[PDB]
């Protein structure tokens, strides 16, 4: 018996993946072509994606990169609240 | 050796300044405490090597523009003297020495001896990497290199170590006459978005305290006292205000001069009363 649910949004952030090698990018160069690659979420290069950051300039010239592959990355936190009778 | 801080200021600034911007982790544990908002908002501009927006330092009343998006001044400030010497004499010397230097070098293989070499004559060595030389080792000095005997220290023919040193001069031994000058010098970051100049003022406070472990501020300028103002509308005639935290830093250093000695006794003649 659940009684009440909610859904709380504590990051949300763009990470890249690369199709061939399956890392993910950490750094850029001056021309924000790849510099690096890491195998962890935690320490991959991310851009931030909540609301107010959308529309972004600086990763163009990555983003068209065909093989690049963006994914995007949420990290959330639900509380849910029971009754077990007596 | 009269000390320009303001320009010391700069040097230290401009390639520090650069390099802590460059990566994005330093940021983040520096604005560690700033909301997520103003955090990433300020790396989107200004941080990593592709950051279109860029930070700018120079001093006061310039002929020019400065990016006003973002910008460091400075200006000289007040000076005074707090504390003297007697015959104002510092310090004295049997060798004209100029700078402290930090030299990195391989050893080298000689006959006899291990040698590394340097970039300038060695004058006066101050340490070698996590090195105590013993007296078997016969640690010496030869013009521009450093030598320690070879037996018992076979394994280190490729020995890669740093080197303090100073720079020699003249064999024109000298005194030493100054003394010391208590300084204050102003900083302060420009901007037309409080925000940035908060994150700013934050990212200067990082710097100075590397400086602290600088060779420059560890031999030369000592005693930090740091000092912050309330942010202030700098300009208000225009389109827009310029806010910005002013902050003021103390120095302690020494004005110092040489004298020459030439009268050198070398010898030492004695006559006995005639009586």
């Amino acid at each position: 018996s659940i009684e009440k649910k909610e859904e709380v949004i504590a990051h949300n952030e763009v990470v890249f993946r690369s199709l061939t090698q399956g890392l993910y990018v950490k750094e850029v160069d001056i021309y924000s072509d790849v510099v690096s690659y890491t195998k962890d979420v935690d320490e991959a290069l991310a851009m931030p994606n909540t609301i107010n950051f959308k529309n972004s300039r600086k990763y163009k010239k990555l983003i068209m990169n065909l093989d690049l592959e963006p994914l995007n990355k949420i990290q959330k936190v639900i509380y849910e609240t029971h009754l077990e009778g007596l | 050796a009269i000390t320009s801080v303001d320009s010391y200021l700069l040097s230290e600034i401009k390639p520090r300044l650069n390099t802590v911007l460059e990566n994005c982790y330093i940021i983040d544990e520096v604005l560690k405490d700033f909301d997520y908002q103003t955090r990433e908002s300020f790396k989107e501009a200004f941080c990593g090597k592709n950051a279109q927006h860029e930070v700018t330092v120079g001093f006061n009343f310039p002929k020019f523009k400065n990016n006003y998006e973002a910008h460091y001044l400075i200006q000289l400030g007040q000076g005074q003297e707090t504390k003297n010497s007697l015959g104002s004499i510092q310090s004295s010397y049997f060798e004209a020495t100029g700078d402290t230097l930090v030299e990195s070098s391989t050893a080298i293989r000689e006959d006899d001896k291990l040698v590394f070499t340097v970039s300038k004559p060695i004058g006066e060595l101050i340490k070698v990497e996590d090195i105590e030389f013993a007296k078997y080792d016969n640690l010496q000095v030869e013009g521009n290199k450093v030598s320690f005997k070879y037996q018992t220290n076979e394994d280190y023919e490729n020995y890669n170590a740093n080197i303090i040193f100073t720079e020699k001069k003249n064999d024109s031994k000298g005194l030493v006459k100054g003394f010391t000058v208590e300084e204050q010098v102003t900083v302060v970051g420009l901007s037309f978005n409080v925000d940035v100049a908060r994150c700013l003022d934050a990212v200067l406070k990082m710097i100075l305290i590397s400086m602290r472990d600088s060779i420059e501020e560890q031999q030369t300028f000592q005693l930090q006292n740091l000092s912050f103002g309330d942010i202030a509308p700098i300009i208000e005639d225009g389109d827009s205000m310029i806010f910005g935290r002013p902050t003021i830093i103390k120095y302690t250093s020494s004005l110092d001069l040489d004298y020459t000695i030439t009268q050198d006794i070398n010898k030492l003649t004695f006559k006995e009363r005639k009586d």
